């Protein structure tokens, strides 16, 4: 080793120190992959929480809850026919799937997309946080009554409100039945294959809803808790 | 005084040998699995690495006691290694208990502590402090404790801060783990029940494989507290002490079973290890 | 209909353009690939491990 | 009209298959049956390049065969001196997700690109003393999967919009746009003469274009799934495609057919990277199966296995002089394998 | 941009400590190692001090060891030399030189406009030739010798060639025998073996007039050589 090689070695050592300093931050933050239909209010949630940074493409949104940093990634302006870039997101903490519950025309397409995402090979162990966005629009539409879910889904007639369901006191019971019917439609695919490897967390949120960050933080806490239970030989 | 322990202890020369037989290979596989867990950057494997090492050293210590007992550089030899590995194992069992508690009860706010570098740092102290603390008999001859008051105070220390504090933190941390697991939506009822059973098994096996000896040790110390060298605790305690000494050895066999073999991942790990070892 | 027909005719034109390439015999091309493979086999440190003296990754 | 257009397209395809069958008389295995098969090849990990914080998706050897550049999901492009393991450079990236990286043939610039749809090219040798974005190429509507340098002023990129593009660096505009692919394009390999270049896509097809004029000169099919990686033969008259169907297929330019299929029934995981050796006899392919395979390109047998990675081998490159093979996997580790004897 | 201004100096007493500062503007000072180099009046050069990036490694010359100090202010992009017990041989030109070390780098890039100081074993370089006709349009070759061969096990021979114009600071011509600096035109070249070193100029211009200097970097004593005047 000569003088120049020694100087190069010290340069590499400084680079390694900076690398460790960056590793601290990298392990400190959890990466969340945001997906949803083009009309499924995902950009609305992103804007309500924080301000995104484009650069069609990647949309980055870093938000901090309880001194824990989360990094939401919205992949927009792309054809979602295979989502073959999903192999990049095989290590995200959670997949935030936002679905508009007030569009029964595209509700079946959203259900099929959720089935594809859940049963995806690369997202076998990645938990999904399900945000049933635009609850106010759904309530208004089912209150109007001119649109029937029965003609779109024939199992609504034989569907009843679950006893587990917790509705708002000032909320119409038909609204509760519609909400929980859609949530059970999603949870059917969630429970068809995802027994122990990963879980789907459903949430009812609207455009004006502001506690989405707290829900994401709690769901990520549960996900990491189960991950540590499996990792630390407790499961 | 009237020291008598050769007859009743003559009924378990074989417990130590069978402990060696079931501990050396099992603890070797546990050490290998712990090393593997270290390779996946799991800092808990570092504690499992040293816990198996602590048990392994106790197991390698064990033949020396057996042959010398038959017959009859000893105190500074295994006689020193005797006290440490009994308490280094427990100390490396509380570190596992605390690390699991921090990873489960607070999974999002203690990433700095749950590090391989930090695991070695807190493991270095555990080896260092126990070596330093129990080095008092050496500086500050199989273990008999004739009546010596200094080692009586050491007995009180080693029965309080050697067991009650580490096992107390064990129980507290595992109860906290159970409480945090109960408030987990993802886990089903069966998995939560299995976690509860695992915590109960660990806590109760520690208390049934280490507490009788320390309880008798505390009883002897408080017996000396009033009467010096005339109480004659040999009358109804000595054979019981020598049987709890044999009872203590069962932890070196329980640890690689409880902490490694129970989990499916470590079972697959040891399976691959043994299969590849037999293959070559 | 003006869109699908245009794409179909473009695909047809591209296919017939691809149809006029003089495809040589697979035997002679494979033999040429083999000869190239065998001529440079000595200049391959990966095929024939290089002695450690001039190996820069020793 | 439209039905007639489809019918004549089918007749052209059938004529293509008939011409290929007429040209096809003997499999290359039959020709090479007389050559000496290479024995078992074992490759040692001379160096391990530790320092990446997460999975590594791409790497590219420098033309000096010594410096290499690797891209990882932490938004980091690390340039290593492979001989001494020293980290020459560490470039933070605007977007954490880059699925490709490249090294300029002169070595002055490096390139990266990913889910941001922007090809970020950095000037290594600046009087400023640091690395800065020399240019940010925009114009792709999909994720950029692979970029290669023709020279210091021309680059070639492939994206998920089923398009490839040829960029003039000064102008920053798509000089030529290659639009013949149906599915997402993953990997492109620049020909040694840099006059043509091939690229594999999701439609189970590899299209070879020419840079100067810019139309799909040839199209090769045969794979059953998405083609994940591609690499030109050293002579430039052939290339290799590795796809998700766990088979590597070698295509020949002049024959316009498929030579053989490097497929083993034991392995089922898809291919992530494919590259040849200097003489072209060895084809090294990294898999999803956490290890790489080394086949004899003319006998289609598994001459060796490179198994030192805890996760899938995402990228795998071979030096220009053929001294070593550097594989970057998802366990943050770049291993420089090399021969033993 | 990429300019190293310097301040301090003047007539000083032998018993008075001095601060001699160099400020870097227009390039990343934090990632660059730094050197302090001395030019005796109408004489050759001699390296005085060196400090790596981040102040990890600090080396001093044998002639000024124990009374000189260097430290860097990265936020202010400043490097100052503190001088104690000034001697009569410190009356000289001083230059603050940036230096980055990695494979392919030219680790003497810019020599700033230095400051004058007025006061009231090791590798040796021969450079026997000292006078050359100033006739332009010729092909002049400048020779040099080394006590020990500068070739290393790696392969790179740590020989550096600088040109100092009559009224400007010295500039890099060659950071290693087989390669050429950035701003230097393709007119210059270098070649040699072992200790025999040669600098070749194909055509001579009016801007090539100056003093040529050679340096070794194999050993951190970094002793210069006696200059050659054209």
């Amino acid at each position: 080793v000569s003088a120049e090689d020694k100087a190069a070695a010290e340069r590499s050592k400084m680079i390694e120190k900076q690398l460790q300093k960056d590793k601290q931050v990298y392990r400190a933050t959890h990466r969340l992959l945001l997906l949803g239909a083009d009309n499924s209010g995902k950009s609305t949630i992103v804007k309500q929480m924080r301000i995104y940074h484009g650069g069609s493409g990647i949309f980055e949104t870093k938000f901090q809850v309880d001194k824990v940093n989360f990094h939401m990634f919205d992949v927009g302006g792309q054809r979602d026919e295979r989502r073959k870039w999903i192999q990049c997101f095989n290590d995200v903490t959670a997949i935030i799937f936002v679905v508009d519950s007030s569009d029964y025309n595209r509700l079946q397409e959203a259900l099929n997309d959720f089935k594809s995402i859940w049963n995806n090979r690369w997202l076998r162990t990645i938990s999904v946080i399900l945000f049933l966005n635009k609850q106010d629009l759904l309530a208004e539409k089912v209150l109007a009554g001119k649109s029937k879910i029965e003609d779109y889904f024939p199992e609504f007639a034989r569907y009843t409100t679950p006893e587990d369901a917790t509705p708002e006191p000032g909320e119409d019971p038909r609204v509760t039945r519609a909400k929980y019917f859609i949530r059970d439609e999603f949870l059917r695919i969630s429970t068809a294959s995802g027994d122990g490897r990963h879980y789907c967390y459903p949430h009812f949120t609207c455009a004006v809803d502001t506690e989405n960050a707290r829900r994401i933080f709690n769901d990520c806490r549960d996900i990491i808790q189960r991950m540590h239970l499996r990792q630390y030989e407790l499961l | 005084c009237n020291v008598d322990s050769n007859i009743d202890q003559f009924f378990q020369p074989t417990l130590y040998i069978i402990v060696i037989v079931l501990g050396f290979p099992t603890n070797c596989m546990a050490l290998w699995a712990a090393y593997m867990q270290v390779k996946q950057k799991n800092e808990l494997g570092i504690y499992l690495m040293n816990l198996s090492i602590a048990d392994l050293l106790y197991i390698t210590t064990l033949p020396l006691w057996i042959d010398y007992f038959v017959h009859h550089v000893s105190c500074k030899l295994f006689g020193f290694i005797f006290y440490t590995n009994i308490y280094v194992s427990i100390a490396f069992l509380c570190c596992i208990s605390v690390d699991r508690y921090l990873a489960v009860a607070h999974p999002l706010k203690f990433a700095k502590v749950r590090r391989v570098k930090t695991a070695l740092l807190v493991s270095a102290i555990v080896w260092l402090t126990e070596i330093v603390a129990n080095s008092a008999p050496l500086f500050h001859c199989f273990e008999k404790y004739p009546m010596e008051p200094w080692v009586a105070g050491m007995n009180l220390y080693r029965t309080f801060l050697g067991f009650l504090a580490p096992w107390g933190i064990m129980l507290a941390a595992y109860r906290g783990i159970l409480r945090a697991v109960r408030g987990n939506v993802s886990t089903e009822r069966q998995e939560k029940a299995k976690i509860k059973r695992l915590a109960l098994s660990l806590i109760l096996i520690v208390l049934l494989c280490f507490a009788p000896y320390h309880v008798l040790l505390l009883w002897r110390s408080v017996l000396f507290l009033i009467n010096p060298c005339d109480c004659g605790g040999e009358e109804n305690l000595f054979g019981a002490y020598h049987v709890t000494l044999a009872l203590t050895s069962l932890n070196c066999v329980a640890d690689p079973i409880l902490y490694c073999f129970v989990n499916e991942g470590a079972r697959h790990d040891v399976g691959r290890a043994l299969a590849t070892l037999l293959g070559l | 209909n003006t869109a699908s027909i245009a794409q179909a005719r473009k695909l047809v034109e591209q296919l017939k353009m691809e149809a006029n390439i003089d495809r040589i015999k697979v035997s002679k091309a494979a033999a040429d690939l083999m000869a190239y493979c065998e001529a440079h086999a000595k200049e391959d440190p990966l095929l024939t491990p290089v002695p450690a003296s001039e190996n820069p990754f020793r | 009209e439209l039905d007639q257009l489809r019918q004549e397209a089918e007749q052209l395809k059938n004529q293509i298959r008939d011409a290929r069958k007429a040209c096809a008389d003997a499999t290359l295995s039959q020709i090479t049956n007389n050559i000496d098969p290479v024995g078992r090849i074992q490759m040692r990990t001379r160096r391990t390049l530790r320092g990446h914080l997460a999975k590594i998706y791409a790497m590219h050897w420098g033309t000096d065969s010594r410096l290499l550049v690797s891209a990882s999901q932490d938004g980091k492009l690390i340039i290593w001196d492979s001989y001494t393991t020293n980290k020459v450079h560490a470039i933070p990236l605007r977007s954490s997700w880059v699925m490709t990286c490249a090294y300029a043939p002169s070595g002055n610039y490096v390139a990266c690109g990913g889910l941001d749809n922007i090809c970020s090219i950095y000037n290594l040798k600046t009087r400023e003393g640091n690395v800065r974005v020399s240019r940010e190429l925009a114009g792709h509507t999909g994720y950029l999967s692979c970029c290669r340098f023709l020279d210091d002023n021309q680059i070639v990129t492939s994206s998920g919009d089923t398009t490839c593009a040829l960029w003039d660096i000064e102008t920053g505009q798509q000089t030529t746009t290659f639009t013949g692919h149906t599915g997402d394009v993953m990997s492109l390999s620049l020909a040694p003469d840099t006059r043509l270049f091939v690229s594999g896509a999701c439609d189970a097809s590899a299209k070879l274009w020419d840079v100067r004029e810019g139309m799909c000169r040839q199209t090769f099919t045969g794979h059953e799934s998405d083609i994940n990686a591609i690499c030109f033969f050293p002579n430039g008259n052939a290339f290799a495609t590795g796809s998700d169907d766990a088979t590597c297929r070698l295509f020949d330019l002049r024959a316009d057919q498929e030579l053989m299929t490097y497929s083993h029934d034991n392995i089922i995981c898809g291919i992530t990277s494919v590259s040849f050796s200097k003489s072209g006899r060895l084809l090294l392919a990294g898999y999803d199966d956490f290890n790489c395979n080394v086949w004899d390109a003319l006998k289609a047998d598994r001459a060796g296995v490179l198994a030192g990675h805890d996760n899938r081998v995402s990228c795998l490159g071979v030096t220009d002089d053929g001294m070593a093979v550097a594989t970057g996997s998802w366990d943050s580790f770049l291993k420089i394998w090399n021969g033993s004897s | 941009d990429v300019q190293l201004v310097e301040s301090g100096g003047g007539l000083v007493q032998p018993g008075g400590s001095r601060k001699l500062s160099c400020s870097a503007s227009g390039f990343a000072f934090s990632s660059f190692g730094m050197h302090w180099v001395r030019q005796a009046p109408e004489k050759g050069l001699e390296w005085v001090a060196y400090i790596s990036s981040g102040s990890g490694t600090i080396y001093y010359a044998d002639t000024v060891k124990g009374r000189f100090t260097i430290s860097r202010d990265d936020p202010k992009n400043t490097l100052f030399l503190q001088m104690t017990s000034l001697r009569s041989e410190d009356t000289a030109m001083y230059y603050c030189v940036r230096s980055i070390y990695y494979y392919g780098s030219s680790p003497f890039d810019f020599w700033g406009q230095g400051t004058t100081l007025t006061v009231s074993s090791d590798i040796v370089m021969t450079q026997a030739t000292s006078s050359v006709p100033v006739t332009p349009g010729e092909s002049v070759s400048i020779s040099c010798r080394s006590s020990k061969s500068l070739l290393h096990s790696n392969g790179n021979t740590y020989l550096y060639w600088f040109l100092q114009r009559p009224g400007q600071s010295p500039q890099l011509l060659i950071y290693r025998m087989s390669n050429l600096a950035s701003g230097v035109p393709d007119r210059f070249s270098g070649s040699g073996s072992g200790t025999a070193f040669t600098l070749t100029i194909s055509r001579l211009e009016a801007e090539d007039v100056g003093v040529y200097y050679c340096m070794q970097h194999l050993e951190y004593p970094l002793t210069f050589g006696a200059g050659t005047k054209l």
